[PDB]
RNA sequence: GGCGUAAAGCGCACGCAGGCGGUUUGUUAAGUCAGAUGUGAAAUCCCCGGGCUCAACCUGGGAACUGCAUCUGAUACUGG
RNA sequence: AAGGCGGCCCCCUGGACGAAGACUGACGCUCAGGUGCGAAAGCGUGGGGAGCAAACAGGAUUAGAUACCCUGGUAGUCCACGCCGUAAACGAUGUCGACUUGGAGGUUGUGCCCUUGAGGCGUGGCUUCCGGAGCUAACGCGUUAAGUCGACCGCCUGGGGA
RNA sequence: CUGCAUGGCUGUCGUCAGCUCGUGUUGUGAAAUGUUGGGUUAAGUCCCGCAACGAGCGCAACCCUUAUCCUUUGUUGCCAG
RNA sequence: UUCUUCUAA
């Protein structure tokens, strides 16, 4: 267990928060649970949509939910047709009243969420992981990140000795605190077993 | 129009403190179908590095090898570090009969009608080189008639 | 275009001892005096100037020349020769693999230009001033490496040498390459990688002079044509 | 094919039999080389054909049987 | 020749090398079997015996200590004459001959320059170190070859068993 | 039930100064060089040298806190006048 | 000064 979580150690420096309110301490923890359960409910609804980062605030008893998406148009449909259609059931879930607006994701292959669902949704249908992983970083690389490291880990190719492994192409600074490291994780649920994937982008040095 | 086979990949290795380190050698040879010859030895951690490594190296340092119609021209034998390698020219359409390493070179060097016998070692990186020192000096009849400083028809 | 009393009085019959000498230099010793070999200028003359014959037949198809001598006594009279006919030299260290790692060595050579143009050029003051050293003494690291040849852009088509040993690095890369090789070989080095092969002396401060002179010379005089 | 270190130079030396032998001329013709003759059974193998509807098979002619003997030469090399 | 040879003196005695000639005229090289030599240890007979020292004894050390360490100490070491015939008897490289770039030495002759100093120029023998080509699996060898060849001999054929 | 099928997370060597790659070169090759040497540093830290030239992960800095001053704002904090 | 040994895949 080496090594930090590179969003939380960045949180007060380059990165924000994805839940950006205030309670005190007799509505936090239900609001807490409140948050989970919507992006529980839309990670399961949207997940053919290429959903990258939920940002969830409420301000005045009313719940605003950002979805960060690579293309709203499956999110949206007809004009006011699914995200209607996903007003109505965070209301139920939040509670208050609600309010959905999409931030549109420029450049998917720059956004470590839509990078490792790629990977996952490859290794889901059988395909060669480390061809999975040249292709994520070759995309990356040529789109403008600075430096990319993905990585897979456990049970490829149903292989009965798990091992990691891992690319690395440009520089990525995890130690640098005004970094910026796009870093999520996904899991993919193959057949033999769990195979979890890992990627970092680095996207340039904010100089505040 | 350089036809690149690889003859041998080999997974070497490195011990260091924290264990053993894998890497992967790769044996490619090019070679235009004619008297231009060329082999490349490749190493890296991954087995399409190694080759592309291989081939890379394989594409200059060329060698040019005086054949005849689709034969050698005369019994030539050719010796690297393991490998005394004896090759003969043969009749027509008898096809390349030789061994392993020493197929792949022959093939890309354009000769269809040898008759070979790697003796010794038969290491592929040695036989190899074996065969390129082999057919490099081999020497065709216009080569001995401008040293020897005669006519063709003069050597027959 | 040298006479002999030319190379006579400058010393480049002069060599280096009887105990460091090459036995492939045997058919370019004259004698042994004083236990210093001795040059034979007879053969000196006829090779001298088929060598800069071949330098007006390069230089007249534009070709590029790279002098090369690092002696750092030497340092000085290499690069007035490069700046007078405009060619391209190496007075402190060839780096290995300056010609064969061409394309490493290329991604220095933009960072030398980025470095002359921010600072000169771009007027960099006012940055956090160590930083401001270390862009000067990279700069200043760089032009006493690549800047004789930051304008060369490719591989030059012939290479001149001031010593045929103390070069040996750079004869092998031009050896590999197929680029044709022109060195003062002395009694102590080997005159089998040099591809036009001239003898001469090599500390000698007045026939480094008199090597370059007949050089630049020819390059100018090939240039035109 | 090897023998410093992988198996492998006798601990060293003298020396009989044996193997080998500088250079020049003459002679010899033993070796050697060439030719011829005799012989090397047939079958078999090989080549060109022929015959069984083809093939296996059968078969004509040839080459081959790389040997040995005798004779006629050749004289560079080796021997005398 | 190998094993080997170390104060000094004498007697007997083998070999090498050099300088110039003179002379014999292929008289040579190698060698199975054979014969001779052959360290130390050992054996036989007869001496000798200071020191050293297997064996052995005592002391320590140690879990034990038939060892290392200590104090002693006998064959042995020494001489004469025989025997044994073996060693990592090694350069782990058989002998003889020819050719093939160099450098720094050691030793031992000999010619030459005015020895105008122990110097200058050569020419032989032997020897040490480094190293080029070449060779070699590599290490390295490298004019004293493990390079390039010739003659003859000895020997090798998976590890054990042996 | 199987941590000896795994993901995730964690200890640990160890906040130890190390660990590597690209191209080049050397070696038949495994590999080497770089990364060694001279100094120096907490540090593969820096400088010089060098068949290496570069780059990456780290060793550092960017972060938080503490240590002095300034400006701004003075209540539920303050009391010199 | 003395200071030994460690099986299983
Ligand atoms: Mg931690
Ligand atoms: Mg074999
Ligand atoms: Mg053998
Ligand atoms: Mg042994
Ligand atoms: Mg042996
Ligand atoms: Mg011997
Ligand atoms: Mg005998
Ligand atoms: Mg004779
Ligand atoms: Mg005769
Ligand atoms: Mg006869
Ligand atoms: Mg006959
Ligand atoms: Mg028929
Ligand atoms: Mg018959
Ligand atoms: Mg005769
Ligand atoms: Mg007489
Ligand atoms: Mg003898
Ligand atoms: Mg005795
Ligand atoms: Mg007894
Ligand atoms: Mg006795
Ligand atoms: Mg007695
Ligand atoms: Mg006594
Ligand atoms: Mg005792
Ligand atoms: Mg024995
Ligand atoms: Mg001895
Ligand atoms: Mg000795
Ligand atoms: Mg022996
Ligand atoms: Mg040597
Ligand atoms: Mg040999
Ligand atoms: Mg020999
Ligand atoms: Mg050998
Ligand atoms: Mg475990
Ligand atoms: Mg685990
Ligand atoms: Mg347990
Ligand atoms: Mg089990
Ligand atoms: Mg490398
Ligand atoms: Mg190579
Ligand atoms: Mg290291
Ligand atoms: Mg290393
Ligand atoms: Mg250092
Ligand atoms: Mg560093
Ligand atoms: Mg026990």
């Amino acid at each position: 267990g080496q090594k930090v979580h590179p969003n939380g150690i960045r949180l007060g420096i380059v990165k924000p928060w994805n839940s950006t309110w205030f309670a005190n301490t007799k509505e936090f923890a239900d609001n807490l649970d409140s948050d989970f359960k919507v992006r529980q409910y839309l990670t399961k609804e949207l997940a053919k949509a290429s959903v990258s980062r939920i940002v969830i605030e409420r301000p005045a008893k009313s719940i605003r939910v950002t979805i960060h998406t690579a293309r709203p148009g499956i999110v949206i449909g007809k004009k006011g047709e699914d995200v209607e259609k996903l007003r109505k059931v965070v209301a139920d879930i939040a509670g208050v009243p609600a309010q959905i607006n999409i931030a549109e994701v420029r450049k998917p292959e720059l956004d470590a969420k839509l990078v490792a669902d790629s990977i996952t949704s490859q290794l889901e249908r059988r395909v060669m992981f480390r061809r999975a992983m040249k292709r994520a970083v070759q995309n990356a690389m040529r789109l403008g990140a600075k430096g990319i490291k993905v990585e897979v880990s456990g049970r490829l190719g149903g292989a009965e000795i798990a091992r990691t492994e891992w690319y690395r192409e440009g520089r990525v600074p995890l130690h640098t605190l005004r970094a910026d490291i796009d870093y999520n994780t996904s899991e993919a649920h193959t057949t033999y077993g769990v195979i979890g994937v890992k990627v970092w982008i680095f996207k340039g040095e904010i100089l505040g | 129009e350089l036809q690149e086979k690889l003859i041998a990949v080999n997974r070497v290795s490195k011990t260091v403190k924290g264990g053993r380190i894998f890497s992967f050698t790769a044996l490619t040879v090019v070679g235009d179908g004619n008297g231009r010859v060329g082999f490349g030895y490749g190493k890296a951690r991954e087995v399409p590095a190694a080759i592309q490594k291989a081939m890379e190296k394989a594409r200059r340092n060329m060698i040019n090898v005086a054949l005849n119609n689709g034969t050698l021209q005369h019994p030539v034998k050719g010796v690297h570090t393991g490998s005394r390698v004896f090759m003969q020219p043969a009749s027509e359409g008898t096809g390349i009969i030789a061994g392993g390493a020493m197929r792949a070179v022959l093939e890309v060097a354009g000769v269809h009608n040898v008759l070979a016998k790697a003796y010794g070692s038969t290491n592929p990186i040695n036989v190899v080189r074996a065969t390129i020192d082999g057919l490099e000096n081999m020497n065709s009849p216009e080569m001995v008639a401008a040293k020897r400083g005669k006519s063709v028809e003069e050597i027959l | 275009t040298v006479s002999m009393r030319d190379m006579l009085k400058a010393g480049v019959h002069f060599g280096h001892q009887t105990r460091y000498w090459n036995p492939k230099m045997k058919p370019f010793i004259f004698g042994a005096r004083n236990k210093v070999h001795i040059i034979n200028l007879e053969k000196t003359v006829p090779m001298f100037n088929e060598a800069l014959a071949e330098l007006n037949k390069i230089a007249s198809r534009k070709g590029k020349i790279l002098f090369v001598g690092t002696k750092r006594a030497a340092s000085e009279a290499v690069k007035d020769a490069a700046l007078s006919c405009d060619q391209f030299f190496v007075n402190h260290r060839w780096l290995g693999g300056m010609l064969t790692n061409w394309k490493t060595v290329r991604q220095s050579i933009k960072r030398l230009k980025d470095l002359e143009t921010q600072s000169q050029d771009g007027t960099f003051d006012k940055l956090t001033k160590k930083e401001a050293l270390m862009r000067t003494r990279e700069l200043e690291k760089l032009e006493n490496s690549l800047g004789g040849i930051k304008d060369m852009g490719g591989l030059p088509d012939a290479l001149f040498v001031i010593d045929a040993d103390h070069e040996h690095i750079a004869i092998k890369e031009a050896n590999n390459l197929g680029i044709p090789v022109f060195a003062i070989v002395d009694t102590n080095s080997d005159p089998d990688g040099v591809d036009f092969v001239i003898p001469g002396n090599d500390d000698a401060i007045r026939a480094v002079t008199l090597y370059l002179g007949a050089v630049a010379a020819t390059v100018r005089e090939g240039r035109s044509q």
